[PDB]
């Protein structure tokens, strides 16, 4: 019954973010959901003296619709102060586990009440078509689902609920990132799935509903190493590209030599002309291959800094990505295959996969550099989004020339 | 009664304190008449000297013309008053309206004065009536209702009106009620008898809350003169638009042209907009351009033919069809039935240079898509002048994620196409040009050239060129002196980028020359090499131009 008082960071006003226009199916979904939430006391109507607003969308993971609030601005103003006061530890064992299943614990928050002096900052608007009516305005009376403050406040009761299960299963690792429970075990998949249902029954008995992205396997995850081509005959063009790729790798890997290989191209030769590799340059090539074979070392995750994600579209539905905090020091690199289907759908799936990996590995989400025109992304990203969180993103309109994975 | 919205001032601010300016005694008496009347109806109340706050009071002296009015400047009170949830700036578009059997406009009278003001805030609205003689102390009042100039009256009136309407809307869901400032537009498909019945029920229901409606005279004239439009029961259009012009006369002309482009297809404003560059003085005249004057002549011809838009039918698909009209300019129509348009519009290129007609087409589809969701709540089906093979080739090879909704080719020229395609692999038996450029930052002069495998070489001296212009000019030279099949090797990351983006046209004259050479070639391969690494002829051309 007691409400944890919540304050904003000093010198910060509440969020004032415009509601993006919605489709009629999405609006109708939102009114259904919010009517029932209003009946249940979770949200209530607000007057014009409340100037704040936070975007709201409807996604469908589940034929039934589900509401998603974009609390990114409120989090930038609350969570950072709230993360120091009430932080959540992150286990380095989650990445080690063989299987991790992700459960939605969002219904848990709706029982704990929110401090009344904070509720106004949780204002959102259901928009109207063609501006024929004013937007329906609500604010939260209970802990909001996407708010990074919500798991922080509920953390105490979450630890009580999970204690019997953790006693009965000391091997399983359980991590809470906002709205989700990450449950890692090294059991057999059929045994792991059985334990998950036991955990779901446990939470249900204690009054946490979970719905009826998942089944992740962190130990199968491995980096995408830099690979030089291996040919029997090399055109001048082939060597030029090899020198350019090897020149590129010099920034990430110290010790890359392009001297002998550059000597092969001395003079003004035709691109098609095959070049026999000198024995010295064959040594320089193989030396760089072994340097690129062994994994990179000396990059340490810095929790004070921001993770950032870059994504390049390759063909055939292939996408590559790099996660870093410093420009040429990559914490991870990967590549995705997409079983063409919409580029945008492929991209939104990639962003969700990367974020999930970055939550498991670091308990942090990266800020994405999305290679897509902002308006296209803002119109259609919601059509394929299935996650309870939303990462930070910017847009790059400048093509990366390298495309060297 | 009506519930008050609790209002507050900004955190570090206090109520206004402004001394009223002296006013003519004829007006002063008229102000006394207005305020005594408002005192009678409960809208204002006389304030004692305990209230310190004051705001300036003006007036217009009573006359046959509408000059018998009380004005109050609340600008300082507004600057001290909190922010509110802004009432929506977007105005309902007629092409999103659904035709109803009948539609009545009910405007509210004394709308702001029918809603009470928060009592704790009333003190700040205090105003002092001027004294006829300077020796007389002035009489002072404060508002008990929403003041007409106050920052919070629009939004507090809107929210109060929503709460009053909620039961009746629940009671009668077939009836569609639209809200706009001080107005209620009520439409239905009931029989004419029942429609006028529910209006009176609504008219009576608002009166119980103190809101007066134009029940006797409904402005029932089916053609409504609303916000620049004509709303007929069967159609909508724009209000008539009036066709030597100084700089400001151009700006209002372009505005009226854009307003006309909602429904009149083919309105063009690009030439006039280029004329309206800089020249911030409205008084200064703009020189008339024959091409710009032609633009007005074509527009006048279009405006002669009356155009009407149709209202929206939720049961039919929205079709959007786009035409590339002119360079950088696009026009589009939106319709459900083959020749009856819901509305019209235009789209123009972004500011950036080195664009592609395919990029522009995709962006235009993007613009129309967002417009549709705002107006109708769904996206349209598209009819576009681009082959499916052109688009598929473009999307598969384009570094960005791109998408367009379902669309059908329309064989209406000008067709959108790719003027050239670069080769993915080097061309055998085609001469290989190693190009480079260089220039001095202190002296704008520079050089550019190439060296090839066949021993060909060239250097040309340049004036007023940057390093990037030279690197781009060096590629231009190689194309000019090459056969139909050429391989070019450059170190310029900048030049690679411009050409890789496959621009159709550009603002820079050099890039246009490059595109036209590319179109004339049969095969071009461009390859990039690291600079200053002793690679190939890159080192040789580096010395040939930087020496
Ligand atoms: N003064 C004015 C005015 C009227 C309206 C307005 O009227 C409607 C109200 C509810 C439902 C459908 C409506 O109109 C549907 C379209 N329509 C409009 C006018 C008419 O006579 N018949 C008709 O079907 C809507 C929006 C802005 N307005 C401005
Ligand atoms: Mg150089």
């Amino acid at each position: 019954i007691e409400t944890v008082p919540v304050k904003l960071k000093p010198g910060m006003d509440g969020p004032k973010v415009k509601q993006w226009p919605l489709t009629e199916e999405k609006i109708k979904a939102l009114v259904e959901i919010c009517t029932e939430m209003e009946k249940e006391g979770k949200i209530s109507k607000i007057g014009p003296e409340n100037p704040y607003n936070t975007p709201v969308f409807a996604i469908k993971k589940s034929t039934k619709w589900r509401k998603l609030v974009d609390f990114r601005e409120l989090n930038k103003r609350t969570q950072d102060f709230w993360e120091v006061q009430l932080g959540i530890p992150h286990p380095a064992g989650l990445k080690k586990k063989k299987s991790v299943t992700v459960l939605d614990v969002g219904d848990a928050y709706f029982s704990v009440p929110l401090d009344e002096d904070f509720r106004k900052y949780t204002a959102f608007t259901i928009p109207s078509i063609n501006n024929e009516t004013p937007g329906i305005r609500y604010q939260y009376n209970v802990l909001p689902q996407g708010w990074k403050g919500s798991p922080a406040i509920f953390q105490s009761s979450m630890t009580k609920i999970l204690e019997p299960f953790k006693k009965q299963n000391p091997d399983i690792v359980i991590y809470q990132y906002m709205d989700d429970l990450y449950v890692g075990s090294d059991l057999e998949i059929g045994q792991h799935r059985t334990k998950i249902e036991e955990l779901r029954q446990h939470l249900l008995r204690w009054g946490l509903t979970t719905p009826d992205g998942y089944e992740l396997h962190p130990d199968k995850w491995t980096v995408q190493p830099i690979v030089l081509p291996e040919k029997d005959s090399w055109t001048v063009n082939d060597i030029q590209k090899l020198v350019g790729k090897l020149n590129w790798a010099s920034q990430i890997y110290p010790g890359i030599k392009v001297r002998q290989l550059s000597k092969l191209l001395r003079g003004t030769k035709a691109l098609t002309e095959v070049i026999p590799l000198t024995e010295e340059a064959e040594l320089e090539l193989a030396e760089n291959r072994e340097i690129l074979k062994e994994p990179v070392h000396g990059v340490y995750y810095d929790p004070s800094k921001d993770l950032i994600a870059e994504i390049q579209k390759q063909g055939q539905g292939q996408w590559t990505y790099q996660i870093y905090q410093e420009p040429f020091k990559n914490l991870k690199t990967g590549k995705y295959a997409r079983m063409h289907t919409n580029d945008v759908k492929q991209l939104t799936e990639a962003v969700q996969k990367i974020t999930t990996e970055s939550i498991v590995i670091w308990g942090k989400t990266p800020k994405f550099k999305l290679p897509i025109q902002k308006e296209t992304w803002e119109t259609w990203w919601t059509e394929y989004w299935q996650a309870t969180w939303i990462p930070e993103w910017e847009f790059v309109n400048t093509p990366p020339l390298v495309k060297l994975w | 009664p009506i519930e008050t919205v609790p209002v507050k001032l900004k955190p570090g601010m206090d109520g206004p304190k402004v001394k009223q300016w002296p006013l003519t005694e004829e007006k002063i008496k008229a102000l006394v008449e207005i305020c005594t009347e408002m005192e009678k109806e409960g809208k204002i109340s006389k304030i004692g000297p305990e209230n310190p706050y004051n705001t300036p009071v003006f007036a217009i002296k009573k006359k046959d013309s509408t000059k018998w009015r009380k004005l109050v400047d609340f600008r300082e009170l507004n600057k001290r008053t909190q922010d509110f949830w802004e009432v929506q700036l977007g105005i309902p578009h007629p092409a999103g309206l659904k035709k109803k059997k009948s539609a009545t406009v009910l405007d509210v009278g004394d709308a702001y004065f029918s809603v009470p003001l928060d009592e704790d805030f009333r003190k700040y609205t205090a105003f002092t009536i001027p004294s006829i003689n300077n020796e007389t102390p002035g009489i002072r009042y404060q508002y008990n209702v929403l003041p007409q100039g106050w920052k919070g009256s629009p939004a507090i009136f809107q929210s109060s009106m929503t709460k009053i309407l909620e039961p009746f809307a629940a009671q009668n869901p077939d009836i569609v009620i639209c809200q706009y400032m001080d107005d209620l537009y009520v439409g239905s498909d009931l029989e004419i008898g029942q429609h006028r019945t529910k209006i009176e029920e609504l008219r009576q229901h608002l009166l119980r809350w103190g809101l007066t409606t134009p029940d006797k005279k409904h402005q029932k004239e089916p053609p409504f003169l609303w916000m620049g439009y004509e709303l007929h029961p069967d159609k909508w259009t724009v209000q008539p638009i009036v066709l030597s012009w100084t700089v400001n006369d151009i700006q209002k002309l372009v505005g009226k042209l854009n307003w006309a482009s909602q429904i009149y297809p083919g309105i063009k404003v690009r030439q006039l907009s280029k004329l309206l560059r800089g020249t911030k003085a409205l008084t200064e005249v703009i020189p008339l351009t024959e091409e710009a004057e032609l633009e007005l002549a074509e527009n006048r011809e279009i405006l002669k033919e009356p155009v009407h838009g149709v209202y929206y039918d939720p049961s039919k698909d929205l079709i959007a069809e786009i035409q590339k009209q002119g360079q950088g300019q696009w026009t589009y129509q939106i319709y459900q039935e083959p020749f009856k348009n819901l509305k019209t519009g235009k789209y123009a290129r972004m500011r950036g240079a080195h664009t592609n007609d395919v990029k522009q087409l995709t962006e235009a589809v993007q613009k129309i898509t967002t417009e549709s969701i705002v107006i109708w709540g769904k996206t349209p089906k598209f009819k576009l002048p681009i082959q499916k093979e052109t688009w598929e080739t473009w999307w598969t090879e384009y570094w960005q994620a791109t998408w367009i909704p379902e669309w059908e080719f329309v064989n209406t020229p000008p067709l959108v196409k790719l003027w050239y395609q670069l080769e993915k692999e080097p061309i055998v038996g085609a001469e290989t040009f190693y190009v480079d450029g260089a220039a001095n930052r202190e002296t704008k002069l520079g050089k550019a050239g190439y060296v090839t495998n066949k021993g060909r070489q060239k250097v040309v001296p340049l004036t007023n060129t940057t390093n990037q212009k030279t690197e781009l000019q060096a590629i231009y030279l190689a194309l000019q002196d090459s056969g139909l099949e050429v391989n070019i090797v450059t170190d310029s990351q900048y030049a690679l980028g411009i050409i890789q983006a496959q621009p159709d046209k550009s603002e820079s004259e050099l890039v246009n020359q490059i595109i036209e050479q590319l179109i004339k070639k049969e095969k071009v391969y461009l390859a990039w090499v690291p600079a200053h690494k002793g690679i190939g002829g890159n080192e040789q051309v580096d010395k040939l131009v930087s020496a």
